[PDB]
RNA sequence: GGAGGAAGUA
RNA sequence: CAAACCGGAUUAGAUACCCGGGUAGUCCACGCCCUAAACGAUGCGCGCUAGGUCUCUGGGUCUCCUGGGGGCCGAAGCUAACGCG
RNA sequence: AAACUCCUGAACCCGGGACGAAACCCCCGAGGAGGGGACUGACGGUACCGGGGUAAUAGCGCCGGCCAACUCCGUGCCAGCAGCCGCGGUAAUACGGAGGGCGCGAGCGUUACCCGGAUUCACUGGGCGUAAAGGGCGUGUAGGCGGCCUGGGGCGUCCCAUGUGAAAG
């Protein structure tokens, strides 16, 4: 009961002793607008195998995202190699503004709204990874209380 | 408002006249640091005891020459000949740069 | 001014029956229930993956064609949205309705937007008593919408005044056949008018 | 020469919270005394208390951490994820209380001190006065 | 760099040139051609582009490209100036607008003429 | 395993 | 000893590598140019962040403690990586 | 989509006909207060109003990725297109034409300029081992910066009031 959406599928290849290999990997991010989102990428020799093994590692990086009437509870910054996003949260009537990358990565969270912009290198398999783990080190209101305290 | 202004000395070398050096201090409009502008007035020492050292006041007058249009008020300290160095000194560093 | 060209292709173009000719639009003869392709040649011809950014142009066109108007108004009425308090993607769809070429057809005068805008045009429709010709026509609250009594007699009206009697009205006006005046009551919801729009698409479409 | 030494503070505190460590020690002025004061009137510390070492006087920390996260790198969530210096000696931050900034929507905080005493953002606006902005912890 | 080092000396305006230095900044200009030779694409072509010197009232000589169906302009021959560069034209800076003065359009054409000065016909 | 200090021709 | 210069030889030719000589220079006193792969291609100063390991140099009743340096693997962290630590 | 039937009727025609214009003046009244009376329109016989009455201009750009929107023919490194990549070296979704499709619409495109996109002068918001970047090193003036505690003045700083911040924006 998920949703697959492609990120890119690209073309790598390697030089062998008489001509060049073909090598296929993919960005799928699995998702269901529900908060719970999935990033993965498999190398493949054929299209559409690698779209099953993205498609799977995604179904393992689960990661649960918080929802604050359709946004982003908080401000944060994540790095991630060179390349660099920032998320800032929006009132409802904004729509995702973020490119074409991330929205997926947003949009099967259920978000609606959320103001964004990739930074540094906009290489999207560093963009993407990044925006994963920049929605996993989320925190809600919540958290917050639990862990400035413990009784 | 005939704005007072205070600062020190930088000479006692004219008749009736000397020369305080105010000093302004203030952010950067653009840089948050807090940066110094300082400035130098001409002023009227009709009694001719403001002198060098003299940390005076000076205020907004009516014109007196043509860069001359503030008043000496009052005293503040005398002893501050240390700051007349950092003028001295400076205008001395101004030297080194010819030919 | 208007479109006035092929209107069936718009509702085959975006995939969505475009309620737009009147009676022929429910009847088994609507183009997208004869032809529910895209026209042109190439419409059987598979359909290649939409890019990001088509399926955000296609619900805006579909509103664009839902209403009938050109794209300086859909953007200046959008602009107000954008700035007027409350959520962007639905302050838009009220000051839409507010359109005096839209209530008509709301009011069941006419079954048809592009028919009724004609009726607006041509002196027919009267706003609080007055001979209101203009289609682009902010209808606000408490207004008295009626089809003027110099030219409440005519052969088309009643016809279409008989073809409400009972008809469920917008669950936000106020439609009196023979008495033929329609009040503007509140002022409508998203939830109050369902469409096939992801309206908050059109947002992101105009902030690309 | 060791020029901020309230900033020096706060970068003991990242490389002992980085490195996950119970006792930190610090030298004491009673304007940093202060700020742990309102830094630990929150929770991201335990405490702290006046020490001496080596006959001079520090400051012990008693460095607060949160939870064993379960799997691959089990080092707790980080409470104090992110501390650092706003008012640098090269660049010193004055504002008013029409600018006081807010910190993660509210689930941060903002250290400040001003004429009333050393104060946090939502407390200073509660006064109606603000000051120099000291730092900022998420 | 420091907080201080900046107030000193501080940032400098990029100030990026332009490429269109026909002076004055108007978009057109007017201009009497002198040379028609036709010469030779970069390396990953070979066709003979239709190039033309012209010299403007800025009072400056420079080249311009020639497109479409051929043309009519001869040695002296009143003409406009254009924008645009060319990838294979190490040189050609501008480009002609027809249909204005001498430089007629290009005869024959239904698919863009406003780039062209081709009416409608019949 | 890393580090330091024996060729004729397009 | 050897730039430049001459000759011998290899060569398709050899204004070069190989060889026989060989001046300036490299050496000393004084006064200039002030240039560099002047490189650790890493400005100086201070504080905090695990260790293991050979060694130079002090001190302290000593396969122990401590202070200043040069090498070598590596904690976390950083980098595009190599790698630094 | 057309033709076709019906329906209204932009233009057109007639008749009425403005708001903007009530005061200066005159009377009573003191040349007051107050009140009463009367002349005045370029816009314009315009707007508008009443009645009658004909379906009646559509163009431009693009269709390889950016960038929504596909096929045929001729052309054959020639003719050409082109903002970056580039395409055309026979079977072109890029050139010229058509059919068609996409976007706007009484406008559509080109060019020029300003800001952005350009975190590509980095205050928010960057770096200097190998990518452009550490001065060849030292000493040192002005300047920048500075350990702990106590008291003062309150220059920067912060808070309240008041003035200003004109109108238009
Ligand atoms: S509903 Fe009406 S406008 Fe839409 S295809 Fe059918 S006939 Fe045409
Ligand atoms: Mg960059
Ligand atoms: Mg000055
Ligand atoms: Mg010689
Ligand atoms: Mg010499
Ligand atoms: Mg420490
Ligand atoms: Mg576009
Ligand atoms: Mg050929
Ligand atoms: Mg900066
Ligand atoms: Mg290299
Ligand atoms: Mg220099
Ligand atoms: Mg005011």
């Amino acid at each position: 009961d998920f949703e697959e959406k492609m990120i890119l599928i690209r073309r790598t290849a390697r030089m062998q002793a008489g001509g060049r290999r073909f090598r296929f990997g993919a960005l799928v991010v699995v998702g269901d607008r529900q908060g719970r989102v999935g990033l993965g990428f498999g190398k493949a020799p054929e299209v559409p195998l690698a779209v099953q093994k993205a498609g799977y590692y995604a179904r393992r990086n689960m990661v649960e995202v918080p929802l604050q009437n359709g946004t982003i509870p908080h401000e944060i910054e994540v790095e991630f190699g060179a390349s660099k996003i920032v998320l800032k949260p929006a009132a409802p009537g904004t729509g995702v503004i973020a490119g074409a990358v991330p929205r997926a990565i947003l949009e099967l969270a259920g978000v609606t709204d959320i103001l964004t912009k990739e930074l540094g290198s906009r290489n999207p398999i560093n963009i993407a990874y990044a925006t994963m783990e920049a929605l996993r080190q989320l925190r809600t209101k919540a958290d917050v209380e639990r862990l400035r305290k413990g009784e | 408002p005939k704005k007072v202004l205070t600062g020190v000395v930088v000479s006692d070398k004219m008749q009736k006249t000397v020369t305080v050096l105010v000093e302004r201090q203030f952010p950067h409009p653009l840089y948050g640091k807090v940066i110094k502008r300082s400035k130098k007035y001409l002023a009227h020492d009709p009694e001719e005891k403001y002198k060098l050292g003299d940390v005076v006041e000076i205020i907004e007058s009516r014109p007196i020459s043509k860069r001359k249009r503030f008043r000496v008020l009052r005293l503040v300290e005398s002893g501050r000949m240390d700051l007349v160095e950092k003028y001295l000194i400076r205008r001395q560093n101004y030297q080194s740069l010819s030919k | 001014g208007r479109y006035i060209g092929p209107v069936c292709r718009l509702c085959r173009r975006e995939g969505v029956k475009l309620y737009l000719k009147g009676e022929r639009c429910y009847s088994p003869k609507c183009a997208m229930e004869r032809r529910p392709y895209p026209p042109g040649q190439h419409g059987q011809k598979r359909a290649r993956r939409p890019s990001d950014y088509a399926v955000r142009l296609r619900e805006k066109q579909k509103l664009r064609r839902i209403y009938g108007i050109s794209e300086r108004q859909f953007r200046n009425l959008f602009e107000e949205a954008s700035k007027k308090k409350g959520v962007t993607g639905s302050v838009f769809l009220g000051l839409l309705e507010s359109r005096l070429d839209n209530v008509v057809y709301r009011l069941g005068f006419a079954v048809s937007r592009r028919q009724a805008r004609q009726l607006v045009r041509h002196g027919h429709i009267t706003v609080n008593g007055r001979r209101v010709d203009l289609p682009s026509y902010r209808v606000r609250p408490g207004d008295e919408i009626a089809v003027a009594e110099k030219s409440r007699n005519l052969e088309l009206i009643r016809q279409n005044l008989e073809a409400m009697k009972g008809r469920k009205v917008g669950p936000w006006l106020s439609l009196d056949v023979e008495g033929m005046k329609g009040k503007f009551l509140r002022l409508p919801d998203r939830e109050d008018l369902a469409l096939p729009v992801n309206e908050q698409l059109v947002i992101e479409f105009y902030s690309r | 020469m060791l020029t901020d030494p309230i900033a020096d503070m706060l970068t003991r505190i990242r490389n002992a919270t980085r490195v996950y460590k119970e006792s930190t020690d610090v030298p004491a002025s009673r304007f940093k005394e202060e700020i742990l004061r309102i830094l630990a009137r929150e929770g991201f510390i335990k405490g702290y208390e006046r020490v001496d070492v080596d006959g001079k006087p520090y400051l012990r920390v008693y460095l607060k951490y949160g939870p064993r996260r379960q799997g691959p790198d089990p080092r707790p969530e980080q409470v104090i994820h992110h501390i650092r210096r706003i008012s640098k000696p090269g660049r010193r931050v004055y504002v008013g209380v029409k600018e006081i900034p807010r910190v993660r929507r509210g689930l941060g905080i903002a250290i400040l001190s001003t004429s009333k005493g050393v104060l946090t953002d939502r407390e200073a606006r509660k006064l109606g006065v603000g000051g120099e902005l000291i730092c900022e912890v998420w | 760099p420091t907080i201080n080092q900046l107030v000193r000396k501080g940032r400098e305006k990029v100030r990026k040139k332009s490429k269109v230095p026909a002076l004055k900044g108007a978009p057109f200009r007017r201009g009497v051609c002198t040379v028609v030779r036709t010469v030779t694409p970069k390396k990953p072509n070979s066709a003979l582009r239709k190039v033309a010197k012209v010299r403007l009232t800025s009072g400056y000589e420079v080249t311009a490209y020639i497109p479409g169906e051929g043309h009519n302009l001869q040695e002296h021959s009143v003409v406009l100036i254009r924008g645009g560069r060319v990838k294979d034209l190490p040189g050609v800076r501008y480009h002609i607008v027809r249909g204005v003065y001498d430089a007629a359009g290009v005869k024959d054409r239904k698919k863009s003429r406003s780039k062209y000065g081709t009416k409608k016909p019949k």
